[PDB]
RNA sequence: UGCUGAAAGCAUCUAAGCACGAAACUUGCCCCGAGAUGAGUUCUCCCUGACUCCUUGAGAGUCCUGAAGGAACGUUGAAGA
RNA sequence: CGAUGUCGGCUCAUCACAUCCUGGGGCUGAAGUAGGUCCCAAGGGUAUGGCUGUUCGCCAUUUAAAGUGGUACGCGAGCUG
RNA sequence: GUGAAGAGGGAAACAACCCAGACCGCCAGCUAAGGUCCCAAAGUCAUGGUUAAGUGGGAAACGAUGUGGGAAGGCCCAGAC
């Protein structure tokens, strides 16, 4: 008897709305890549990507411990001769507020096709309109 | 200043004060005394 | 804002104090104001305007569709400006050179004059190596590339031999000459980019 | 703790408001505003002020006295209005007022023009002198320090601009 | 460098708070840039036909139409191997 | 060791900062000028000759300065020898 | 003792370290060392503390009213700092 196998045809999609207000950073992220994933599913299969549509909402809001709001850098190299471009957590939120969660799910999901094809499930906004009412995207916490 | 990393009381005047992290000696009589780090 | 100019070769203009000044002769016909973008449907205000002429047949529907909305005649090509909030402007609008006669300062961008695939030595002024003393096949060579096993790779933006000129350049500041409104003209100090015959794009110095 | 444990009087025609945290202090010279920390607990008791820390909270102490001594001024401040004396010492050096913004003469190749920020009343009793008064201790020991930052003391003569109560520690030419 | 200021009846630039402060940092200047697969906006333009077959498929087809536009070709260029 | 061409020059560089100049600062045995030292700062800039294979070095004359190092003591399928 | 001549699990990757010695098959269960928020199987377990340094997650002599937990001493309402 070969175990079941979540055949993407069938996979059941969700929507999800999260207001990130005051939320911790981590501990959002961490719970966002759970659903993303699908591993709250009972039909958890690795190779398919049965995890839920999630819009977050108010990404700018988003919290942060100790003097991490300050402290905590995001490095990046341009690809060029001499290129590394840090940015701290306030730059970071004052120029792109939906890049912080962005990176925060991006190292918490898988790395390859499946992990970007779940990356994509994500909707970050910095403000608290969110343009997809047409789903019914109903409320998490 | 003086950065050395051993810090201490020089005079009678000088007060030790921990600014943003780092201990450092403000004096009143000697501005000599006024010493950081350590 | 700015206009949109052909450049006409150069000369210069003497001035009976005993000085010559060195003039590129810019052609400004009326740029006609084809379109306004507003912050409601764009997200950025701006003015698409138009120049010159062209022939019946040799615009297409697309674009004669697109010059019918506002009225104008098809100039040859189309070329947009933002505004700077205080000025705004209505469609079918022709903007004359007498913009630039309240102005000192402009700066002139033009796609300048294509020089081909250029060596290192023209395009980054490499220096030539020994003509003789020896040298074998390497005169005019760009030498090493990079270092050794540690990067193990050039870098990049590592100058090369390659195509040079025929690219979008800006000479700032400029210096306003002579603003003929008769013949349609703006003549300013030194050289500007492109060839004689080239599109060029005057607009008011950035850095008063 | 102890600044803490000192209740702070508060005189007639002084109109206190707490909304929660944020303290409202209004009186003849000028209404003062201060949100106070969220670890600080404020009451009124009979006359006076009264001022406690939060259960819970680490650093509960240094940060009541803070508020007493804070409100201490603040309602000072509000009743009588705090004064500062600057001077300027040198020739050459002198000051001036006209309107809400001093106009100094520094020894420099240009005009020092100075803004006085919120409700700061400055005067000129000599050329050489600046008295400036107001609600806040905040803004004028800012403003009183901005203008002393100018022209600090040359410590040989002691040229520049000066607090009043300042001493200034010379030295000999070697 | 300071201001106000507890812990520590004082002092104290710091623990709450409030300011200044460099050719560094992010911008401002210039260039590229939607393959930015997150492939984004506008503006315009064009096509408004009959019928068959099947596993009733985002389907294999038949006649009939061929637009906007493009490419080719030519004459070529201060564009170009 | 069934081969990893090894000094110096030329060409082209690139990074570190333990900064030579430029910029910001504290103390001085800092009157001013000109310094001494330490702190921050790597954005840009940083000689040409004489002698010698020289790197260095010593000279000559400049320069705001004529930095110290890493890069197979960077760089011979790039040159020289 | 291990490798050599030993696979497997952990130590990110890691002959020689820790766990453990692969006769073959099985889409069964219990464990070891390691672990149990996500990448990635399992505690966002419970309880009582300690750290504010991103310590944990490189380094010494020395330097500090950072901050817990004790055990003694001072010496005072005739009010000691
Ligand atoms: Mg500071
Ligand atoms: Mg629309
Ligand atoms: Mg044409
Ligand atoms: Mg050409
Ligand atoms: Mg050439
Ligand atoms: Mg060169
Ligand atoms: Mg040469
Ligand atoms: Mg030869
Ligand atoms: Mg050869
Ligand atoms: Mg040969
Ligand atoms: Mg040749
Ligand atoms: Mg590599
Ligand atoms: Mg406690
Ligand atoms: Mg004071
Ligand atoms: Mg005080
Ligand atoms: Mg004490
Ligand atoms: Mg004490
Ligand atoms: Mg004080
Ligand atoms: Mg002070
Ligand atoms: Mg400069
Ligand atoms: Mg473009
Ligand atoms: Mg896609
Ligand atoms: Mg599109
Ligand atoms: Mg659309
Ligand atoms: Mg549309
Ligand atoms: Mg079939
Ligand atoms: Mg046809
Ligand atoms: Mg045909
Ligand atoms: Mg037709
Ligand atoms: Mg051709
Ligand atoms: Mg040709
Ligand atoms: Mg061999
Ligand atoms: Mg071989
Ligand atoms: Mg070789
Ligand atoms: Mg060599
Ligand atoms: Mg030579
Ligand atoms: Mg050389
Ligand atoms: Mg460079
Ligand atoms: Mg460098
Ligand atoms: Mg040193
Ligand atoms: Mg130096
Ligand atoms: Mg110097
Ligand atoms: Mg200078
Ligand atoms: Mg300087
Ligand atoms: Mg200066
Ligand atoms: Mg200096
Ligand atoms: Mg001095
Ligand atoms: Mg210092
Ligand atoms: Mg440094
Ligand atoms: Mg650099
Ligand atoms: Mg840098
Ligand atoms: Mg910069
Ligand atoms: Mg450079
Ligand atoms: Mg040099
Ligand atoms: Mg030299
Ligand atoms: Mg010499
Ligand atoms: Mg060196
Ligand atoms: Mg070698
Ligand atoms: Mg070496
Ligand atoms: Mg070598
Ligand atoms: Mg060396
Ligand atoms: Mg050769
Ligand atoms: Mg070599
Ligand atoms: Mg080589
Ligand atoms: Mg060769
Ligand atoms: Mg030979
Ligand atoms: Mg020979
Ligand atoms: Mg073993
Ligand atoms: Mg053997
Ligand atoms: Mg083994
Ligand atoms: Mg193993
Ligand atoms: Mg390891
Ligand atoms: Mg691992
Ligand atoms: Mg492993
Ligand atoms: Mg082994
Ligand atoms: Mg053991
Ligand atoms: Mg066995
Ligand atoms: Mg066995
Ligand atoms: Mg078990
Ligand atoms: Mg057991
Ligand atoms: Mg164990
Ligand atoms: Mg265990
Ligand atoms: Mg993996
Ligand atoms: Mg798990
Ligand atoms: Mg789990
Ligand atoms: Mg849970
Ligand atoms: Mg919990
Ligand atoms: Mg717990
Ligand atoms: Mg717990
Ligand atoms: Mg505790
Ligand atoms: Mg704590
Ligand atoms: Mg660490
Ligand atoms: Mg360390
Ligand atoms: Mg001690
Ligand atoms: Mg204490
Ligand atoms: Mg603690
Ligand atoms: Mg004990």
């Amino acid at each position: 008897m070969k175990t079941f196998t979540a055949k993407p045809e069938t996979v059941k999609r969700d929507w999800y709305v999260v207001d990130a207000t005051g939320k911790t950073l981590g501990r959002l992220a961490t719970e966002l890549a759970r659903r993303l994933r699908g591993k709250h599913k009972a039909e958890y299969t690795p190779h398919v990507d049965t995890g839920d549509y999630i819009i977050v909402l108010n990404a700018d809001k988003v919290a942060v411990t100790g003097n991490k709001r300050t402290d905590k850098v995001y490095y990046h190299h341009t690809g060029h001769i001499g290129g590394i471009k840090q940015a701290t957590f306030e730059e970071m939120i004052a120029r792109r507020p939906e890049r912080v969660i962005e990176i925060a799910v991006k190292g918490m999901l898988p790395k390859g096709p499946l992990g970007r094809a779940m990356f994509r499930k994500l909707k970050v906004y910095a403000g608290n309109e969110h343009n997809h009412a047409a789903q019914q995207p109903q409320v998490l916490d | 200043m003086k950065v050395r990393a051993s810090v201490k009381k020089l005079c009678r005047n000088c007060k030790i004060v921990k600014r943003d992290g780092v201990i450092r000696v403000i004096c009143s009589a000697e501005p000599k005394h006024k010493q950081r780090q350590g | 804002i700015g206009l949109v100019g052909k450049k006409v070769g150069m000369t210069r203009i003497f001035t009976e104090d005993g000085v010559s000044i060195p003039v590129t002769v810019i052609e400004v016909e009326a740029n006609r104001v084809t379109q306004v973008k507003d912050l409601a449907n764009d997200g950025y205000r701006a003015i698409q305007v138009t120049t010159g002429a062209k022939k019946a047949n040799r615009v297409t529907k697309p674009e004669a569709g697109h010059f019918a909305k506002a009225g104008v005649e098809a100039g040859r090509g189309l070329w947009e400006f933002r505004l700077a909030e205080g000025e705004e402007f209505t469609v079918g609008q022709s903007i004359s050179v007498e913009l630039f006669a309240d102005v000192k300062k402009v700066d002139v961008t033009g796609t300048s004059k294509g020089k081909g695939f250029a060596g290192t030595v023209k395009r980054w002024n490499f220096r030539t190596q020994d003509a003789t003393h020896g040298n074998s096949l390497s005169h005019r060579v760009p030498g090493s590339i990079g270092q050794n096993q540690t990067p193990g790779k050039v870098f990049k933006g590592k100058k090369m031999a390659g195509q040079m000129g025929n690219e979008r350049v800006t000479v700032q500041s400029l210096d306003v000459v002579r603003v003929d409104a008769e013949r349609n003209l703006l003549l300013v100090k030194g050289a500007v980019p492109g060839a004689t015959g080239s599109d060029l794009i005057v607009k008011p110095a950035v850095k008063a | 703790s102890r600044v803490a444990k000192a209740p702070v009087v508060v005189p007639a025609g002084v109109d206190v408001k707490i909304n929660g945290q944020v303290i409202t202090i209004k009186g003849k010279n000028g209404e003062l505003t201060r949100t106070l920390n969220d670890a600080v607990e404020v009451k009124h008791a009979d006359n006076t002020l009264t001022f406690g820390p939060r259960d819970g909270y680490a650093d509960g102490w240094a940060q009541a006295g803070t508020a007493r001594a804070l409100l201490n001024s603040m309602v000072i401040g509000v009743t009588e209005g705090f004064t500062k004396k600057l001077q300027l010492v040198g020739v050459g050096y002198r000051a001036a007022v006209k309107g809400n913004v001093i106009n100094l003469s520094l020894g420099f190749s240009h005009p020092v023009d100075h803004q006085l920020p919120a409700g700061i009343t400055a005067e000129c009793p000599t050329q050489t002198e600046i008295v400036l008064k107001g609600a806040d201790k905040q803004v004028i020991g800012q403003v009183a320090a901005d203008l002393r930052a100018y022209r600090r003391p040359e410590p040989y003569k002691g040229k520049g601009v000066r607090y009043a109560d300042e001493v200034v520690r010379t030295k000999e030419a070697k």
